[PDB]
């Protein structure tokens, strides 16, 4: 694909998604979904292969579902309110349409699968522009609407994510299978906190795109794909196998890193409402996230997996291409915690 | 649901041990129900008649786990004569266990899921005691 | 208290930046410095404690874990440069930058004067503690050990995360100044009982509780000797730590709710005794032991007297400085033959004497032997378990008796009887291993001289 | 020793009663922070919790075709 | 086999090459000022100061000074018939039960 | 949301001008001087992954991340401490607003407070 | 979630579209427009939750 | 030592709850991934939420 | 030589200087506690001609 093609596919997308967060009319904010769907599909299929191109049908029939029940949604709350404007909806089928509608563009269970399936199905890159922006879009739909979600089905819903993402990230061993469930069960702990305060869910969405955006860098720095790919990385570059086993031990919540912020600043907002079950549930439940965290990094970064002749000249040879901003992204990851009073400015 | 879980309410914990069984068992097999269309929409059956099968054993299991709670629940409360009490809870959950289990002919998963149940529904209990709230309803 | 934390962070660019034979010597000198300035918090009121900011204060009950703390991290190093010779210069700092860290997030947990705060650092002791296990283990089990021990700590300490959080929202703070003179009665529900098993259970799996400890046996069995060291010296006293300072809020509740973890205590103490009578590995016959003295201090805590809470602070200083001994003469010998098993290697009373001497003064230790402060703290706790009942005697004594019955069988198996005959690569002990043996002995024999310093507040 | 290294009682006597008054009244004001967000949610006649309404500039006063509006 | 592995080295004695050896470090001198420092250091410095130190420390818990106040308090009582020990450690005056 | 939707709030404004009544951070901010820090780190980090001397190499490109750090941190903190005041400014003002809502409460001393007594043994 | 682009910069994009009260062409009014003028004036300025109470 | 330590207390809570989590991550996991069968699984969860919550 | 020398033991200095920055931050956070000095119950007095705090 040609460089201008694939820049100004990048820049629709975007376009997309400024559209979505600027827009204040439902007919707009649907034309900012469809254009952001459109200019996705062809950086799915960048690189063509069969697996790429079976994860963008996948992914195109997900979204052009989620976008008609939307849109349905969308004309039952003009029906019964005659309004366009982008408030609390009007009618509660419309609201229970619009949340299953969104919860399919995000990847909440149990709308999960075709997150690990693209995922797995795409490259690197694309699996980080995939998990980020489309992450980023439908829950700043949601967080505009959040004063009339029904508590009951978006906690049930974001328990079966935070559930299906452990369990799924426990069995699998591709990295990018594994990006793809910790992501879902992130998501559940997001969209959870989201009837109680936007701004501990914007938080949490911040703190996991940092996190994310960290470790699919360090996976296009180290070329792996599978964990057996990534246990070769020690004797190439062992640097960045450290800096990823630091990530990853932030990724699972550990204190005093940057992942114990949000899963923190969620628990207390919650507790705040008099519930306790479901913060005690999410908190437990992570454990399955940092046991298959662990497990990766026992392969890549506190043991010496075997490794083969040819790396010798893989040492001779130096890395060329630089992914900037790779070290903050490794800095704002981990290190963070102290400033955690700063969500009253993001808020 | 919230019918049948407001009818189950509804029905006072030492009295009419029929009626109580009946909700219970109600709820379980709209609970196997569930289950049974997930799993065949998940893992397809080979066959209508393997289908149909699959679809009665987990509404049987399910019907059966919530008969015998009902069951064990209200008689334990109506001959110790001391409702809102957990342990009558902890004895329906441990025999829904153990129902699991000779359903499932397995002594170990028998004797999980009495333990497992048993604590559940001590805690279902003590919430339904307490006000406690699983989907808290937003404030503050 | 920054007066020794910015130290430890000054320590860190110094290991960073020293030369590569100069990094032991610089880690140890200055871990002595940093002891011998805080020494100086030892010097304790006697109404109220040391509060030197809003955020960190120190007490009678903080003051001696945190120069315990302080003078273990050179020992750690001495060590440490015993078993790491061959590391690259990168990796021996890496080893050194741990050790800070864990030191640095300890003096940082025992300071801490909010309960948010505490819970925050003593759950980042676990980072540095994970790496260096599986890291710089010797055996396949390191990564299991591992496993075991974070998920173990963690499934108890995130229910305590909620409690906490719970707790604020509820009162307004978490200071423990505002939570010990704003106390109130906790009344009979299932709320509060469920507050009461968060807390406690959280400390509990951090002591550890009989029923709770396979990571002890776990970790410590197959971490490096620094991370042995650490392990029981230290890391094992954040829950007797955190139990003294969160039962403040949970009465009247504790005298109705501390049945079954006394029970638990008392009979494990007594099995894990037993199970150092038949163990055939000498690190395991250690961390068992720490297990059962471990929960003497969580029966003490239970109890929760005046009489008992001192006793509790002296066993859990005497235990550490005994354990971490215990621990390094081990290693010596596993050093020596390269194997755990103890029957493996005998007669060194005959071939190692000096050692032999270390080994039997360690055991005498271990053992209640007056009037050391082992014996002081147990014998404040078995009196204030006789005010509380009157059979815990005929526990405490059969715990005394399976006590001295293992370490001196630990004793004459190791030293005792002839050599192994085909063990011929046992050289003489080294001046290094001789003085951390002596730095390991006298501040014992020190402290039993002056008793009151490791009394606690309750003196 | 006391006159070198360490201070009088008064000094830690003095700094323990400003400490406790910062924190109790930090904890005063975490509670009416409760309260006040609890009411605020409920009523919505604060500053806090004031969702979005159609602004009225938008309406068109002029005459239309029809004249009953 | 199934790989190119280094088989396991010999165990390394620290008294082959010297003799005198502290067993810090390889090198002579480097193993000397080691032990130089962490004997100085730790058991002059650390055990004989601090421990002076901490048998000198002031009496800031008051134990003298509680002995002479609970002295002057019985010389007070028992010189004018009061008793030794108080029964009450507040005023029933001050206090207001409940009716 | 809760302070979102606020009356009188410019949209897209990071700090309005009523935020210039508030004391800014002094420039020695131990939060500034942690933010700093970050900014150094990102420079140590950037000199380990491109394989350079770590301490040593690009002393320009450390200065510039420790600069642009404690730039962003010192304006984070300016709006991070304008939202504070502006939600203890909207919470006193809602208390003085409803006194029926936050009344005062009569104050008895401890020697008129019943508390029962659990004997520890 | 919602960067009001088009307050801050006093544009006019979807507004038009918002509510069939707003400028129709040639004037036509809409079915509801006396209606949902009376709710729009009483709901302005008082909040959601004010405005549905 | 062996029949309590070594095989009871960790049968309770590490080994059960640890098989417990790899049965479910198995369950999970074994998917097929076939369109049908979980557009189908769409289906059933978008009736069941337009029915059972209101 | 000298320049050598110090070149290899520089690093020494690291934990004293910090050990007096600390004491120095220590002086400077009790500075800011001063809201009850001379005003408690218990140590109320009155100051002396040539003193202006009762304690730093
Ligand atoms: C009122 C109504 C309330 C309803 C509440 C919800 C209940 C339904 C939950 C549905 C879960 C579906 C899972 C399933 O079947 O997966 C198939 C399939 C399992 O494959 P399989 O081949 O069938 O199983 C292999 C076994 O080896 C096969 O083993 P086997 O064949 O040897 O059989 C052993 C096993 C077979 O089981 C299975 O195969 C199912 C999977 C394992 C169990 C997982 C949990 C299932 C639900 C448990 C009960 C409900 C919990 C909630 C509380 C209810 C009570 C208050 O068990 C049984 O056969 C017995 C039936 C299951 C237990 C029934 C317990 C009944 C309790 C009755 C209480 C009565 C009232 C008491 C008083 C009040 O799963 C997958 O392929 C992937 C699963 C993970 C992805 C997510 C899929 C579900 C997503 C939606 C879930 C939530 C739906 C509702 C909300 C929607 C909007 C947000
Ligand atoms: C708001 C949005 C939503 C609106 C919804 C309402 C819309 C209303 C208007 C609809 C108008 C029509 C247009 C839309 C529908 C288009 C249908 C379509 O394209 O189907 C193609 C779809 C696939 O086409 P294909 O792949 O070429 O055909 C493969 C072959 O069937 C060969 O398949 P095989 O060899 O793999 O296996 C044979 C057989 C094996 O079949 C099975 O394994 C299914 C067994 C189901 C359970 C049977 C009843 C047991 C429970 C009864 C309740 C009382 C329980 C008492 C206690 C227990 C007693 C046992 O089938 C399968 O395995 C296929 C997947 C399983 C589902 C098949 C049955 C679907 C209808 C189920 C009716 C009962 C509902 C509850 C079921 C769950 C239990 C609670 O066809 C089917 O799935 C079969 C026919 C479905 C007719 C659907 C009629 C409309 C339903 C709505
Ligand atoms: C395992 C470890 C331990 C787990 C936690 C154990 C304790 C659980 C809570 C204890 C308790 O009191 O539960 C009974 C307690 C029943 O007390 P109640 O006085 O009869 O409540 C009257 C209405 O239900 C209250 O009115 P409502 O409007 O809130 O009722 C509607 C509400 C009713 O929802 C419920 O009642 C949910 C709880 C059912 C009983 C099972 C206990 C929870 C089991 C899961 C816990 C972990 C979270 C997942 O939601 C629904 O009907 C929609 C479906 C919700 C269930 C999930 C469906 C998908 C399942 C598969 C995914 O649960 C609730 O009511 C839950 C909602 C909070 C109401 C506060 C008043
Ligand atoms: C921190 C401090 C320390 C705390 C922790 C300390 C350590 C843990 C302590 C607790 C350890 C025991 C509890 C957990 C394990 C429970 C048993 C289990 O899961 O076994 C799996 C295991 C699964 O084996 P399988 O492969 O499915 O079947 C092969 C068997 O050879 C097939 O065997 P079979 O067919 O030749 O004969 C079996 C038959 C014959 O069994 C007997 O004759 C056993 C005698 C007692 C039966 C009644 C048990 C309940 C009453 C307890 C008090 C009995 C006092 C006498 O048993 C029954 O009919 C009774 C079924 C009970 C179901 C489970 C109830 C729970 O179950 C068995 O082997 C059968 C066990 C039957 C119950 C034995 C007694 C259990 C302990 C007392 C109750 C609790
Ligand atoms: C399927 C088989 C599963 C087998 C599991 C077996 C687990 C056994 C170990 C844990 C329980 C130990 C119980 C000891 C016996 C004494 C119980 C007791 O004192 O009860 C009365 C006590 C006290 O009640 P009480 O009877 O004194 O009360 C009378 C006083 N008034 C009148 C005021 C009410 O009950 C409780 O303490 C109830 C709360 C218990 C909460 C759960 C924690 C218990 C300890 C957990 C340890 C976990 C690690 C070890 C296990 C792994
Ligand atoms: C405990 C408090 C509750 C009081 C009692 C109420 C619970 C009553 C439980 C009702 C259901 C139990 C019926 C027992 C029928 C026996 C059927 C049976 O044999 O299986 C039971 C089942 C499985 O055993 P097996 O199939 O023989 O093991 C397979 C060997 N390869 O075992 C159990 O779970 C115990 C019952
Ligand atoms: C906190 C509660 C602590 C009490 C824990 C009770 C558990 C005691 C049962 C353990 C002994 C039974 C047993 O050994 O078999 C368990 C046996 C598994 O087979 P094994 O091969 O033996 O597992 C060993 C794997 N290496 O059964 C199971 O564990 C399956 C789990 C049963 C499902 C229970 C689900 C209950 C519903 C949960 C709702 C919440
Ligand atoms: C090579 C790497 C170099 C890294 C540091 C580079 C920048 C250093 C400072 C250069 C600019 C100096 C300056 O203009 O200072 C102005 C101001 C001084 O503050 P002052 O006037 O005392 O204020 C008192 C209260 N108003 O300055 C300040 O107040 C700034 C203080 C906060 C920001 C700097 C924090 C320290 C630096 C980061 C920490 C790590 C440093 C490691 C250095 C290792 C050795 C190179």
């Amino acid at each position: 694909m040609n460089p201008i093609i694939y820049t100004t596919l990048i820049m629709t997308v975007m376009s997309g998604t400024m559209l979505v967060m600027i827009s204040s009319h439902w007919l707009l904010i649907w034309i900012g979904f469809e254009m952001n769907l459109l200019a996705m599909i062809p950086v799915l299929m960048k690189n063509f292969n069969p697996r790429a191109t079976e994860a963008a049908t996948k992914y195109f029939l997900t979204q052009a579902t989620a976008s008609m029940m939307l849109m349905m949604a969308i004309i039952i709350n003009l029906l019964y309110s005659g309004q366009w404007t982008i408030t609390k909806m009007f009618n509660p089928v419309a609201m229970t349409m619009m949340t299953m509608a969104l919860a399919m563009k995000l990847g909440l269970s149990p709308f999960h699968f075709w997150v690990p399936e693209v995922t797995q199905g795409i490259s690197l890159q694309a699996g980080l522009l995939l998990l980020t922006w489309q992450k980023l879009a439908p829950l700043s739909v949601l967080c505009q609407i959040s004063q009339s979600i029904n508590p009951n089905l978006m906690l049930t819903m974001a328990m079966l994510s935070i559930l299906i993402g452990g369990w799924g990230g426990l069995n699998q061993t591709q990295l990018r299978k594994i990006m793809a469930y910790s992501s879902i069960a992130h998501m559940g702990w997001m969209t959870a906190v989201l009837p109680y305060n936007t701004t501990m869910t914007i938080l949490n969405l911040l703190i996991y795109i940092t996190m994310t955006l960290a470790m699919f860098m360090l996976l296009i720095h180290s070329s792996a794909t599978t964990t057996l790919s990534l246990s070769h990385t020690w004797n190439k570059m062992p640097v960045i196998t450290s800096l990823m086993m630091v990530t990853l031990l932030s990724m699972g919540g550990l204190p005093p890193l940057s992942g114990f912020m949000p899963k923190w600043m969620i628990i207390q907002e919650m507790t705040k409402n008099e519930s306790i079950i479901m913060p005690t549930l999410m908190a437990m439940t992570a454990l399955l996230n940092l046991y298959f965290y662990m497990r990766l990094a026992y392969s890549s970064s506190l043991t010496m997996f075997p490794s083969t002749n040819n790396m010798k000249m893989k040492w001779q040879f130096e890395h060329t291409k630089q992914m900037k901003l790779l070290p903050t992204m490794i800095v704002l990851s981990t290190l963070v915690l102290p400033m955690t009073p700063a969500l009253s400015s993001l808020n | 649901a919230k019918t049948l879980l407001h009818k189950y309410s509804d029905i006072p914990e030492g009295t009419e041990c029929h009626r109580k069984a009946y909700a219970s068992t109600s709820i379980g097999g709209a609970t196997g129900l569930i289950v049974s269309a997930y799993s065949i929409a998940l893992k397809p059956p080979a066959s209508f008649l393997e289908g149909v099968a699959r679809t009665g054993r987990y509404t049987f299991t399910s019907a059966a786990i919530g008969a015998i709670f009902g069951l064990t629940s209200c008689i334990s409360a109506q001959v110790r004569e001391k409702p809102d009490d957990p342990l009558n809870y902890f004895i329906g959950g441990c025999a829904g266990g153990l129902t699991l289990g000779a359903r499932t002919r397995s002594y170990g998963i028998g004797a999980a899921a009495c333990a497992y149940m048993g604590l559940t529904a001590a805690l279902v209990k003590m919430g339904q005691l307490e006000g406690w709230q699983v989907f808290a309803e937003p404030k503050v | 208290m920054l007066k020794i934390i910015i130290p430890t962070t000054m320590l860190l660019p110094m290991t960073w930046m020293s030369k590569h034979n100069m990094i032991w010597i610089n880690a140890t000198v200055h871990s002595l410095l940093i002891s011998l300035i805080s020494l100086s918090l030892l010097n304790q009121l006697g109404e109220n404690s040391l509060n030197f900011s809003l955020t960190f204060f120190s007490d009678s009950l903080s003051a001696p874990l945190l120069v315990l703390t302080t003078w273990l991290l050179p020992l750690m190093l001495m060590a440490s440069q015993s078993h790491l010779s061959k590391e690259t210069t990168t990796r021996k700092k890496l080893y050194i930058t741990m050790l800070i860290l864990l030191q640095l997030f300890l003096i940082m947990t025992f300071t801490a004067t909010e309960l948010i705060l505490f819970y925050i650092l003593f759950e980042a002791t676990l980072v540095p503690t994970l790496i260096i296990i599986t890291r710089w283990g010797n055996q396949t089990e390191r990564l299991n050990a591992g496993l075991y021990f974070l998920f173990y700590t963690l499934a108890g300490s995130l229910p305590l995360l909620v409690a906490l959080v719970y707790i604020q929202n509820t009162t307004g703070s978490l200071n423990f100044l505002i939570i010990h003179y704003w106390s109130h009665p906790l009344s009979n529900s299932w709320s509060n009982i469920f507050m009461w098993l968060a807390c406690i259970m959280a400390f509990m799996v951090k002591m550890p509780l009989y029923g709770l400890h396979l990571w002890l046996p776990k970790a410590h069995v197959e971490a490096p000797i620094a991370g042995s060291m650490v392990l029981a010296a230290v890391l094992l006293k954040l829950g007797g730590y955190g139990m003294m300072r969160i039962t403040t809020i949970l009465n009247p509740l504790t005298n109705y709710m501390a049945y079954p973890f006394l029970m638990l205590s008392m009979w494990g103490m007594i099995m894990t005794s037993s199970i150092c009578l038949r163990q055939t590995d000498l690190k395991s016959l250690i961390a068992y032991s720490s297990v059962s003295h471990m929960a003497l201090v969580i029966v003490a805590i239970m109890i929760q007297t005046p009489w008992s809470f001192m006793g509790a602070t002296a066993l859990m200083i005497a235990h550490g400085l005994t354990s971490s001994m215990l621990f390094c003469l081990a290693n010596t010998n596993y050093e020596r033959v390269h194997s755990r098993t103890m029957i493996l290697a005998r007669g060194l009373q005959t071939l190692l004497p000096l050692m032999a001497t270390w080994w039997l003064v360690a055991s005498l230790t271990n053992l209640a032997l007056p009037p050391s402060i082992n014996l002081i703290g147990e014998l404040f706790i078995i009196t204030a378990s006789f005010s509380w009942s009157n059979i815990t005697i005929i526990l405490m004594g059969m715990n005394m008796m399976i006590t001295a019955l293992y370490s001196l069988y630990m004793l004459i198996t190791t030293q005792r009887g002839k050599y192994t005959h085909h063990i011929n690569n046992i050289k003489p002990s080294f001046t290094r291993e001789n003085a951390l043996m002596a730095l390991h002995i006298l501040p014992l024999l020190l402290l039993t001289l002056n008793p009151k310093m490791i009394l606690g507040p309750l003196y | 020793i006391a006159r070198t290294f360490y201070d009088g009682p008064e000094k830690n006597y003095e700094k323990t009663m400003a400490i406790l008054q910062i924190e109790a009244e930090k904890a005063e004001l975490r509670l009416k922070e409760l309260e006040v967000r609890r009411l605020m949610r409920a009523r919505g006649d604060g500053p806090w919790y004031q969702y979005p309404t159609i602004d009225k500039a938008l309406i068109d006063h002029s005459p239309k075709t029809t004249p009953d509006n | 086999i199934r790989l190119q592995e280094d088989p396991d080295p010999e165990d390394e004695n620290l008294y082959e090459k010297n003799p005198d050896s502290h067993g810090y470090d390889k090198d002579p001198i480097v193993d000397l000022w080691n032990m130089r420092v962490v004997f100085f250091f730790g058991f002059s410095i650390v055990l004989v100061l601090g421990s002076t130190f901490v048998a000198y420390l002031p009496d800031y818990r008051m134990q003298e000074w509680a002995r002479r106040e609970a002295e002057r308090l019985v010389k007070y009582r028992e010189a004018n018939g009061l008793p030794l020990m108080e029964s009450n450690c507040f005023d029933p005056n001050k206090i207001q039960l409940p009716e | 949301t809760m302070m979102s939707g606020r009356p009188g709030r410019v949209p897209l404004q990071f700090l309005p001008n009523e935020a210039r009544s508030l004391p800014p951070p002094k420039l020695t901010d131990p939060r500034l001087v942690y933010m700093g820090f970050l900014g150094y780190c990102s420079g140590l980090i950037d000199n380990a992954i491109r394989r350079r001397p770590v301490v040593s190499a690009g002393l320009h490109r450390q200065l510039l991340y420790v600069t642009s750090f404690v730039f962003f941190g010192y304006y984070l903190l300016k709006r991070q401490d304008y939202m504070y005041a502006l939600r203890d400014h909207d919470m006193f003002a809602y208390v003085k607003s409803h006194p029926e809502d936050f009344p005062e409460k009569d104050k008895k001393t401890y020697g008129e407070i019943l508390e029962e007594f659990h004997p520890v043994r | 979630p919602f960067f009001d682009v088009q307050k801050r910069l006093g544009l006019d994009l979807d507004r038009w579209m918002t509510i069939q009260s707003a400028e129709q062409p040639h004037k036509i009014p809409g079915r509801c427009h006396a209606f949902e003028k009376e709710w729009i004036e009483c709901a302005h300025g008082i909040g959601g939750i004010r405005a549905e109470k | 030592s062996s029949l309590l330590d070594l095989i009871w207390l960790e049968t309770i809570l590490p080994k059960t709850t640890s098989f417990i989590q790899m049965k479910m991550s198995i369950m999970v996991s074994n998917q097929k991934g076939l369109i049908k069968l979980y557009f189908l699984s769409f289906l059933i969860t978008i009736m069941i939420s337009m029915t059972l919550f209101n | 030589n000298v320049l050598q020398i110090v070149r290899d033991h520089w690093v020494h200095i690291l934990v004293p200087v910090g050990f007096v920055f600390g004491c120095y931050l220590d002086r400077r956070s009790d500075e800011k506690l001063t809201a009850f000095r001379n005003k408690s119950l218990l140590f109320k007095r009155e100051l002396r001609p040539n003193e202006e705090v009762t304690w730093k």
